[PDB]
């Protein structure tokens, strides 16, 4: 939580749009859309059926994550 | 207090039927008919039947209310139109001053009722001059000369549970009455009496199944 | 031989009981000396066969039961019926259904809420709906809101009966043992009576009111001054004019030639263009031919004359010469036990309901159905949900019966005997194929994705890279299309148009079915799910086989049914009841219907639904790229997973703002069930402990001594709460995003 | 008649109608309070 | 005991305790392992003794009026199949002296009062001769059996004079015209289900042309 606080507002604050940070940070939809959906958009087409990319480790390793948590369970 | 066990004495208002033993019939107006048994205990029964006076009482009340002003309209001297659209009617005053005076007058009294109910003889009104000693009371009968002048309701004219019995007889009746006018406004747009001559001039067909 | 005898009145309707909370149970009636005699209160209220001995009074219970789950169907369908009559714009639907939404439920402005009744069209508004009782009413010619009235007002009176028949039949004249273990006439009966004489008079009820008033509807007409149905069958005339052969009235039938009908009755197959349902002639056709069937095959078993079989005496000739002594006792078996026969029936209808499901989508019967997708959809879904629970109950009482009511010593049979003496070879190797099929089923996906985030795309499993062909399929295909050439010269057409062969049926600029070809993708799919299924089938099955006694606790059975273990002995017990092995494959049978789920709608929203051109240029509804983005599971995710959550989220402040909301607090409940699911109970206990402490300090400590859940109950409401999260999740993405887009 | 009204004295039926009388209270002060945010009366 | 098409859970109850048992009944309906209410060998005739005199007085009333109309001084006012009195809507009508639903309640309301009173009997027999009744009531005892009521209310001229075999001839004649008078209502109403002509011009048609035979069409029509 504490994590995903800081990276949200220092995400905002770089792109100089503090204000859509103030405006939609207060209805958890808001997160689910401006923080996660959005900002995966770069991640998750890191390798497409198109070719790959620079990015492709990290949405590989990405889904590595999505795995490995899974098996704990 | 005469008891009407079964028998003969006992006209089951279902013929060929044992009335439900928790039905003596002491209560004017029993013919032993409870299906759903809601009388099964005494505290229950007595409740109901105070209710049942209550609710037949007010019922005369109000079908004569309703009853007697439009005949008087209908070919009396004073036009007494709808009575289901005198509730708007206009007056002197709004309805909500009428409906809070009502509430506080009626209020007082059935709660002193009320408390007579509870505390029988604990709240009466029989004066006491000397040596005239004054009467009891069995709840839903005062007595005494503020709701019994005539003294009907002690012997002489008739046999007490005989006049009760008529009283209830004709509450249920009334209460009949009320529930059908009140009905036949919700369906018709007319009087109880525009209904009942409606239905003298043609009676095979001026019915409920008219439409 | 088999009479009407049954007994009168056993127990009297005196509320005596209902302010003696578990009167049934000895223990449970004594007093809540804790908080957890609430729990085992309603933990065991159904438990019939925990509460007697003798099958007579439990018989009798579930006989009342019965009658009690009517009545709640019956009033659930005057309550449909009823809001379809006075809160639905239902004549404005009929008037043109091409693009009226259907909308059967409005909203009190009270709290805001107004925005739920969306634009729906047709001068109304109200709450969308995808239930699909729309087409089902436009098929039977419902085409007045009085019909709906009147039949709503139909099914509350039969609900009140119902309840009344109950009442009576448990209370007043109970039915007796000879009764309820005569099997025979019920078989006749309901072989005979209810199916067929059902579809009899269904076939009735389509042949001479819904055919004519819906060929009229096609020929389009105001259904204001469409004929009354009575007035089609009282004056010949209207069906005159319509079929010539109908005005024979029956020489044709009874003197055997038939043909004469054939224009109402006949055998097309195919859709029909007008509303690319199917032709009312083919299943009216259908439905009487299915009434004959089950009416001629009523007529088996001996019940009280001379001929006919028994059922005792169709098992024992069979006995062949590896199993030996055959099926013998085995009627014994399925007569004394009531949990054999509910897990037998539970298992054949939740395969029914799944095989409803499938041939649902591939055949629309209603008209005007193939092109309401969220109908198709959400219809085709919660049938595969309910198969799903149906067949995990079938298990789950299976295993009971296996526990409690099976003994060798009075129950006995030589089947089952050769089966549970060889269960370990059977769950060794169901366990290794579920490896092997886990395997190359999903490493293949795992291989694939690799490959392509590794810049090889030309190694990857797909059309254009090393390549795996489903043969088999595209050869049924192949079969089923040109089958009607030869084969079946009665029909038209193929039996469906799904089959790889023919052309497509759009209504109103979109497209309703068209063949449908099977890319490496689907390969991979259907093995996924094979895999899935197998995994669920070992689980339970090994939890029926092992309910009795394992090579690890000797003497399971005698611990009974639903236990939490057998204390940390021997290196620790967990979960070794069959209960908890019903628990266990819940969840895979959750996944496996989910992913079946997820499969079907990506493989209908890219290669069949869609809109049609003026030219006739096809545009589906996601461009068409399954055959080349199902075969990475970062695809998923991009193509699918992600893409197609959009409507879902941007859905706030519009009419599927709704949809929107539950779209966390399905996420929400499903994280809260970890909660129960991972943590243990003395834990809990000693929290507790410290609360009741911090309560008496101050006067309040409660006599219903408070106690954390049992170690089973912890695990059932954990259980619940993710079916209901998952179950939720899904619900809201697909009705969003289906009825957003399309 | 009185095990009715022990029956209807168990805590599932009492508490189903104190809660829909709580729910019916709070809807109507709603409806005659229109979102109702601050508490514009001091 | 004439058997025609009898069986053996018949005689498991019929045992010949109705007034003429012939023994015809395949199915066994009453078998008394369980006695099923309703279902009494007692209710049974009953029932059949109440049906087939109700069935007795339709097929005479039913057809009087139209055959009446024939060679007869009823008026053609009322020359109309029963089918088509007005019973059947998708038939025929006619103006009465009321209107038809009301006049529908109004009779069945009747019958209810004197049908619930019959009933009241049989469940406790001569326990209508107690309440009150506005006189009546020193006639309703009956004759013990709510099967046979007798009473000079029902029992005007004065038969079975010092017997019990007149009243078993009188009465075999009652249950023989009963199931007759059955046969008959049964027939004429399906000639009018499938003929749409009426029994009466039915008679007028197989008095002379023979060649009638219209089993041979089975054309089913209005
Ligand atoms: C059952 C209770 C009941 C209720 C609530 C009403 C209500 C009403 N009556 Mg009323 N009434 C009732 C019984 C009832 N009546 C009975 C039993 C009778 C005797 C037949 C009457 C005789 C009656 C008359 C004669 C008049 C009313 C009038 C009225 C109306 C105004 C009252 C007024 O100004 O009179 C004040 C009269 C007092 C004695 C005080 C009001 C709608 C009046 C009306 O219609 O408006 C002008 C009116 O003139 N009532
Ligand atoms: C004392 C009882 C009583 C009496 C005498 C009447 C009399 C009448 N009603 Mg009525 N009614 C009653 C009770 C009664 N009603 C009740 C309780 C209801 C509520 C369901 C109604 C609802 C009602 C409607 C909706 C309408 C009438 C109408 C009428 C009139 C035409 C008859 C008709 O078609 O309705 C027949 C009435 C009924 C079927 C109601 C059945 C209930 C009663 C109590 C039947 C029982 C009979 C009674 C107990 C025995 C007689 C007692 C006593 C009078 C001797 C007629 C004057 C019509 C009208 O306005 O006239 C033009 C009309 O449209 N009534
Ligand atoms: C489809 C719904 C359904 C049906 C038909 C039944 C049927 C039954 N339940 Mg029941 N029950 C259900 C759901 C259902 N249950 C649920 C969801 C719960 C909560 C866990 C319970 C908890 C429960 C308890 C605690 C008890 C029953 C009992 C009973 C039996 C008698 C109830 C009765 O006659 O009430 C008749 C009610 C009416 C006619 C109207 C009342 C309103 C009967 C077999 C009783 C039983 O079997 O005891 C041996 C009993 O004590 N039920
Ligand atoms: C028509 C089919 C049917 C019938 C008649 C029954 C009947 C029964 N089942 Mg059963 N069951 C079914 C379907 C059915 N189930 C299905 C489909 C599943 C798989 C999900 C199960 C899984 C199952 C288990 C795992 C157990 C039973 C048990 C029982 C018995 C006690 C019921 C009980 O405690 O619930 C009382 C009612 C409730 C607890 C209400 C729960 C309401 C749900 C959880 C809330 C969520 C709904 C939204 C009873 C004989 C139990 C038993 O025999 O105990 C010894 C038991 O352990 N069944
Ligand atoms: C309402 C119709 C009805 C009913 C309930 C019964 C009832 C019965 N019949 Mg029956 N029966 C009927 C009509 C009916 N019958 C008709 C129309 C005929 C003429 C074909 C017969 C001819 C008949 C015969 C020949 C016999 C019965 C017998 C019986 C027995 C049982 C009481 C049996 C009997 O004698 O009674 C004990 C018997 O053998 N029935
Ligand atoms: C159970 C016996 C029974 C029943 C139910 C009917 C039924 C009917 N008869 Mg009827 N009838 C019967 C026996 C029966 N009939 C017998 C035995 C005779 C010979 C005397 C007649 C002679 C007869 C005539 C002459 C007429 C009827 C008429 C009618 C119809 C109106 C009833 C009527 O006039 O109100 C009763 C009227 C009262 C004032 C009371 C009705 C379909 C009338 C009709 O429309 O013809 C079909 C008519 O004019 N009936
Ligand atoms: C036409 C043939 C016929 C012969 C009898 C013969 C008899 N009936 Mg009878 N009855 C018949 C038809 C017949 N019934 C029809 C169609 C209705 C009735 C209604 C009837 C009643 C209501 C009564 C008789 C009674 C009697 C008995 C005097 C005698 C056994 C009386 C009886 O049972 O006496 C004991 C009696 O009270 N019958
Ligand atoms: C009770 C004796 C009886 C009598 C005398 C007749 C007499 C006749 N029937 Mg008939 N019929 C009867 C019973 C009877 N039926 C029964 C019980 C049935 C039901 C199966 C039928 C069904 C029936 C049909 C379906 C037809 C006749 C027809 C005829 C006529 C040739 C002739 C007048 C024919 C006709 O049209 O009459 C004009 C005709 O088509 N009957
Ligand atoms: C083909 O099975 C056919 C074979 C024939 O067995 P029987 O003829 O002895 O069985 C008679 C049947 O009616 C079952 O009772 O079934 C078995 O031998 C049981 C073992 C199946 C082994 C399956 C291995 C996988
Ligand atoms: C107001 C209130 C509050 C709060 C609350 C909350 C916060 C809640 C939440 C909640 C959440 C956070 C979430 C939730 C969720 C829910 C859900 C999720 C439900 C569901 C239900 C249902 C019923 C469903 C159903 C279904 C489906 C959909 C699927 C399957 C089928 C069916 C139909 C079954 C407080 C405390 C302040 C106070 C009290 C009151």
């Amino acid at each position: 939580w504490v994590t995903f606080y800081w990276h949200w507002k220092h995400i905002t604050l770089w792109q100089g749009n503090v204000s859509q940070f103030n405006e939609s940070s207060t209805y958890l939809m808001g997160w689910l859309r401006d923080y996660l959906w959005l900002n995966s958009s770069q991640l998750i087409n890191g390798y497409n059926p198109f070719g790959m990319n620079s990015l492709s480790v990290w949405a590989w390793m990405f889904l590595f994550g999505h795995l490995v948590w899974a098996t704990g369970f | 207090t005469v008891c009407e066990p079964l028998g003969p004495d006992r006209p089951v208002w279902f013929p060929g039927t044992a009335p439900p033993p928790w039905l003596d019939g002491s209560l004017p107006g029993d013919f032993g008919f409870d299906p759903l048994g809601f009388g099964s205990e005494p505290e229950s029964l007595r409740w109901f039947a105070q209710a049942e006076l209550m609710h037949g009482r007010w019922a005369m009340l109000a079908v004569a209310g309703i009853l007697i002003p439009e005949i008087l309209q209908k070919w009396g001297f004073m036009e007494e139109f709808s009575w289901y659209t005198a509730g708007e009617r206009e007056y002197f005053a709004d309805p909500w001053t009428l409906f809070v005076t009502q509430m506080a007058l009626m209020g007082w009294v059935e709660g002193r009722r009320w408390m007579d109910y509870l505390n029988p003889g604990s709240v009466d009104i029989e004066p006491r001059f000397p040596n005239r000693k004054n009467p009891t009371p069995d709840v839903g009968y005062p007595g005494g000369l503020w709701f019994d002048w005539g003294n009907w309701g002690r012997g002489s004219p008739e046999p007490v549970m005989v006049l009760r019995t008529k009283e209830i007889k004709n509450g249920r009746l009334a209460m009949l009455a009320f529930v059908g006018f009140w009905f036949q406004v919700v369906y018709t747009g007319q009087g109880p009496l525009d209904n009942l001559f409606a239905h003298l001039a043609d009676p095979g067909h001026c019915n409920i199944f008219s439409a | 031989e088999v009479k009407i005898v049954v007994d009168r009145d056993p127990v009297k309707t005196s509320f005596e009981e209902w302010a003696r909370p578990g009167h049934f149970s000895r223990t449970l009636a004594k007093g809540p000396d804790t908080t957890t005699w609430i729990w085992n209160l309603h933990a065991d209220a159904h438990d019939f066969d925990s509460h007697t001995g003798d099958l007579e009074e439990i018989s009798r219970k579930v006989f009342s039961a019965h009658f009690g789950q009517l009545s709640i169907i019956f009033l659930w369908l005057s309550g449909m019926y009823f809001h379809g009559a006075r809160f639905s714009n239902y004549e404005a639907w009929l008037s043109d259904p091409t693009h009226i939404g259907p909308s059967a439920q409005v909203v009190w402005p009270i709290v805001g809420q107004e925005i739920l009744n969306g634009d729906v069209g047709g001068g109304f508004r109200g709450i969308q709906i995808t239930s699909g009782f729309f087409q089902l009413w436009r098929a039977s010619g419902i085409t007045s809101e009085l019909q709906l009235y009147c039949t709503a007002i139909g099914a509350l009176v039969f609900a009140a009966l119902m309840l009344f028949a109950g009442w009576f039949h448990y209370h007043k004249a109970a039915p007796k043992l000879a009764w309820f273990q005569d099997v025979e006439s019920m078989l006749n009966h309901h072989l005979a009576g209810l199916l067929g004489l059902g579809s009899l008079s269904w076939a009735g009820h389509q042949i001479h009111v819904s055919l004519p008033i819906n060929q009229f509807l096609d020929a389009g007409v105001d259904p204001k001054e469409i004929p009354l149905p009575h007035e089609f069958i009282l004056n010949r005339d209207l069906l005159a004019q319509l079929y010539p052969s109908f005005a024979e009235g029956a020489t044709p039938f009874f003197t055997l030639n038939w043909s004469k009908y054939a224009e109402f009755l006949t055998f097309r197959g195919g859709l029909d263009p007008v509303t690319g349902g199917l032709w009312l002639t083919d299943i009216a056709h259908h439905h009487l031919a299915i009434a004959i069937l089950f009416l001629i095959a009523g007529h088996m078993y001996r019940t009280n004359w001379g001929i006919g079989h028994g059922l005792k005496d169709i098992l024992e000739a069979h006995k062949g010469p590896f199993t030996g002594q055959g099926h013998k006792g085995l009627y014994e078996i399925l007569t004394t036990s009531w949990h054999a026969q509910l897990s037998l029936n539970l298992a054949m209808l939740g395969s029914t309901t799944i095989v409803v499901a499938h041939h649902m989508y591939s055949m629309p019967p209603y008209p005007y159905l193939a092109t309401d997708y969220g109908t198709q959809l959400s219809l085709f879904t919660h049938h595969m949900w309910i198969g799903g629970f149906l067949i995990v109950g079938a298990a789950a009482h299976a295993a009971i019966f296996m526990v409690r009511d099976y003994d060798p010593t009075t129950r006995y049979n030589d089947l089952l005997d050769r089966v549970l003496r060889h269960r370990d070879a059977i769950i060794s190797h169901l366990n290794w194929v579920c490896i092997f099929l886990g395997f190359h089923s999903f490493g293949l996906y795992i291989h694939n994705d690799t490959m392509s985030a590794l810049g090889r795309p030309q190694d990857m499993f797909s059309d254009t890279a090393i390549q795996l062909q489903p043969i088999f399929a595209q050869w049924v295909q192949n079969i089923h299309a040109t089958a009607p050439g030869v084969t079946a010269p009665g029909a038209t057409t193929s039996t469906s148009l799904t089959w790889g062969g023919g052309e497509l049926v759009a209504v109103g600029g979109k497209v309703a079915l068209l063949p449908i070809p099977l890319g490496t993708a689907d390969f991979l799919v259907h093995h996924i799910h094979a895999f899935t299924i197998h995994v669920t089938v070992l689980i339970l099955l090994k939890g029926v086989l092992f309910a009795r006694s394992s090579r690890l606790i000797p003497d399971k059975a005698n611990l009974g049914f639903r236990f939490p273990c057998d204390g940390p002995g021997r290196g620790g017990t967990c979960q070794v009841s069959a209960w908890d092995h019903v628990f266990l494959g819940l969840f895979w049978m959750y996944n496996a219907i989910s992913v079946v789920i997820f499969h079907f709608s990506w493989k209908m929203q890219s290669d069949v639904w869609g809109t049609i051109s003026d030219q006739g240029v096809v545009t589906h509804i996601t461009g068409g790229n399954f055959a080349q983005s199902s075969i990475t599971i970062n695809g998923w995710l991009r193509d699918f997973l992600w893409a197609q959550a959009s409507q879902v989220i941007q859905s706030y402040g519009s009419s599927l703002s709704a949809y929107g909301l539950f779209f966390l607090g399905a996420h929400f409940v499903w994280a809260f069930s970890l909660m129960f699911l991972f943590s243990g109970r003395g834990y809990w206990q000693e929290l507790i402990e410290s609360i009741v402490w911090a309560h008496n300090k101050l006067k309040v400590a409660p006599a219903t001594q408070p106690r954390a859940l049992s170690i089973i109950q912890g695990r059932a409401v954990g259980v619940t709460h993710y079916l209901l999260g998952g179950i939720a999740t899904t619900w809201a993405f697909f009705l969003a995003r289906i009825i957003a887009v399309g | 008649m009185r095990d009715i009204k022990t029956y209807l004295s168990v805590a599932p039926v009492l508490s189903t109608l104190w809660f829909g009388a709580l729910a019916g209270l709070l809807i109507e002060i709603n409806r005659l309070f229109p979102d109702a945010l601050s508490f514009p009366f001091f | 005991r004439q058997l025609w098409f009898a069986s053996k859970q018949s005689l498991t109850y019929l045992d010949g305790t109705l007034p003429g048992d012939f023994g015809f009944d395949p199915l066994g309906l009453s078998d008394p392992e369980g006695t099923g209410g309703f279902i009494e060998p007692r209710w049974l005739a009953y029932g059949e003794i109440f049906n087939g005199r109700t069935a007795m007085m339709g097929v005479v009333g039913m057809i009087a009026p139209e055959a009446l109309g024939k060679v007869g001084l009823v008026p053609p006012e009322t020359a109309i199949p029963w089918f088509q009195a007005g019973a059947i809507p998708p038939a025929g009508t006619y103006q009465y002296w009321a209107d038809p639903y009301t006049l529908f309640v109004f009779e069945m309301a009747l019958i209810g009062f004197a049908e619930h009173r019959r009933l009241q009997d049989w469940y406790n027999p001569g326990s209508m001769g107690k309440q009150y009744f506005l006189g009546l009531e020193k006639y309703l005892g009956g004759s013990g059996d709510p099967a046979y009521p007798g009473g000079p209310i029902f029992n005007p001229l004065g038969f079975g004079t010092k017997s019990e075999k007149e009243m078993k001839e009188l009465k075999l004649k009652e249950i023989k015209n009963g199931r007759l008078a059955m046969l008959a209502f049964l027939g004429m109403s399906l000639q009018a289900i499938f003929t749409g002509v009426g029994p009466f011009q039915n008679l007028l048609d197989h008095l002379s042309d023979p060649v009638n035979n219209n089993i041979l069409t089975s054309l089913k029509f209005h």
